[PDB]
């Protein structure tokens, strides 16, 4: 009987670890995705704004 | 000489409960509990199976075991519901689904204690009890996982008391569910060490014997245990009836037993019913021999009889009988081993049953009763050798291992078995 308990209670908590360790996983990969393509477009403006600069180099000449 | 009766599943107690009908009808005790026979003869031995209540009504010795409310609530609302003392209905809510570990191990194990309970405080009103009578399948979960249980129980607390059993087989061809053979196969090891004596009823030969020879094209469980009921009526007869031997069931073991472990009865009544003709005792003797008359589904020629006990009921010639007795033995001798000398007896109840004028049952110790063993072991070993449905047993806590020693320990009281048959 304490067999079939400590067999019953074993699944629970390693379905309990493998979904926690899952939904930490999932997680943290949406936000690395999400932050690259923060950056990315960070780094887009960024290139405007060194032309947008470029443009006034020329005007004094 | 008090009896203490236990039922346990659905089988077990709806077995139980025809049992009872019957022999209260015999000692004519009516649903009320109240008296209305018309002989002393039906009064002088019915201490042995009632208790004396109140008012001086007669309740059964007997506690109702299951895992689950349902058998029970019929056997309550049924014929003879009334009768049975309220305290000893002991139930369970879930049930054991037909899962032997459920029942021994699980679910059994939360009750086995409520049902010890009522067995003590019957025990104890007990002016010297004699043994006790459990009635279960094999098949099941219920009777069969927690019955084991409980009778492993009883000899822990009553060591030294007769545990007898009437045991339903499992068979294919009358089946509820295919974990059948690892039931059965699990708890005949207990039995083969627990019990004193086994009288193995083979649902085959209830089904084949309603089929072909009460010409029932589909029986239910019903027309089953009506013979099963008559048998069980037959073999307790010497004890309920005065006009009988002096012999407890200590002493009948004692003469039926010539080897522990080998104490499987093969029971057989005649004649079957489901007519008025006045039936003869040298037609008695022969169809109680016939083996489509046996309620274990084995060929007494392929084994060999240790001993042979047969009570017949009735008005007739003890001369007459005993004559037709001597016959069918000396007769077909080469079935009967020699080194038990006189291993052939016979009793006559002057009462008869209800609905037959003559009656015999039989009730024959045969190495033949391997054939059963070695049916089902081949069914367990058929799904054992691929684990098939095991997963049922393992998520109850049970190990491989388990199933392997049952298998053995089945397989050696085969074996057992061929040793005495070749005996010389
Ligand atoms: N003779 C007889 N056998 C039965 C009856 N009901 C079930 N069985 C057999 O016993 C097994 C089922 O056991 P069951 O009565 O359910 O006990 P439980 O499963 O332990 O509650 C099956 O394999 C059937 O062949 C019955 O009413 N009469
Ligand atoms: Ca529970
Ligand atoms: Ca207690
Ligand atoms: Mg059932």
């Amino acid at each position: 009987i304490q067999k079939a308990i400590e067999e019953n209670n074993n699944f629970i908590k390693m379905a309990k670890e493998k979904l926690a360790q899952k939904m930490e996983s999932n997680k943290e990969n949406r936000e690395a995705h999400l932050a690259a393509m923060l950056e990315r477009l960070q780094e887009k403006d960024k290139h405007a704004e060194e032309v947008r600069k470029n443009k006034e180099l020329k005007e004094e000449a | 000489r008090e009896i203490v009766h236990i039922q346990a599943g659905q089988c077990g107690n709806q077995i139980g409960a025809k049992f009872w009908e019957v022999i209260s009808d015999e000692h004519g005790i009516d649903p009320t509990g109240s008296y209305h026979g018309d002989s002393d003869l039906q009064l002088e031995r019915i201490n042995v199976y009632y208790n004396e209540a109140t008012g001086n009504k007669y309740v059964p010795r007997a506690i109702l075991v299951d895992l689950e409310p349902g058998t029970m609530d019929s056997v309550r609302s049924g014929p003879f519901g009334q009768i049975f003392r309220p305290d000893n209905f002991v139930f369970g809510q879930s049930g054991a689904g037909n899962n032997w570990a459920k029942g021994h191990y699980t679910e059994g194990a939360e009750l086995v204690d409520s049902v010890l309970d009522v067995v003590r405080k019957e025990s104890e009103s007990c002016d010297c009890l004699q043994g006790f009578q459990l009635t279960h399948s094999l098949g099941g979960g219920t009777g069969s996982g927690m019955g084991t249980l409980l009778i492993s129980k009883i000899r822990e607390e009553y060591p030294d008391r007769i545990m007898n059993t009437f045991s339903v087989m499992p068979s294919p061809k009358v089946s509820d569910t295919v974990v059948e053979p690892y039931n059965a196969t699990l708890s005949v090891h207990q039995l083969v060490e627990n019990t004193d004596e086994t009288y193995c009823i083979d649902n085959e030969a209830l089904y084949d014997i309603c089929f072909r020879t009460l010409k029932l094209t589909t029986p239910t469980y019903g027309d089953l245990n009506h013979l099963v009921s008559a048998t069980m009526s037959g073999v307790t007869t010497c004890l309920r009836f005065p006009g009988q031997l002096n012999a407890d069931l200590r002493k009948l073991a004692v003469n039926m037993v010539p080897f522990p472990r080998l104490h499987f009865f093969m029971p057989g009544f005649a004649p079957l019913t489901s007519q008025y003709r006045a039936l003869t005792v040298p037609e008695l003797t022969q169809q109680m021999f016939d083996s489509k008359n046996m309620m274990a589904a084995c060929d007494p020629r392929h084994g060999r009889y240790l001993t042979v006990a047969a009570i017949f009921r009735g008005r007739m010639s003890m001369k007459e009988v005993d004559e037709q007795m001597l016959n069918v033995q000396n007769k077909n001798s080469s079935y009967f081993v020699e080194w038990i000398p006189n291993n052939v007896k016979t009793a006559v109840c002057d009462i008869p049953p209800r609905g037959l004028k003559m009656s015999a049952t039989f009730i024959g110790n045969s190495t033949a009763i391997q054939e059963l063993f070695k049916r089902i072991s081949e069914q367990f070993t058929a799904m054992f050798r691929r684990k098939a449905f095991l997963h049922w047993y393992t998520g109850e806590g049970m190990d491989e291992m388990e199933f392997t020693e049952a298998e053995s320990n089945m397989n050696d009281l085969v074996s057992e078995y061929q040793q005495y048959q070749d005996a010389t």
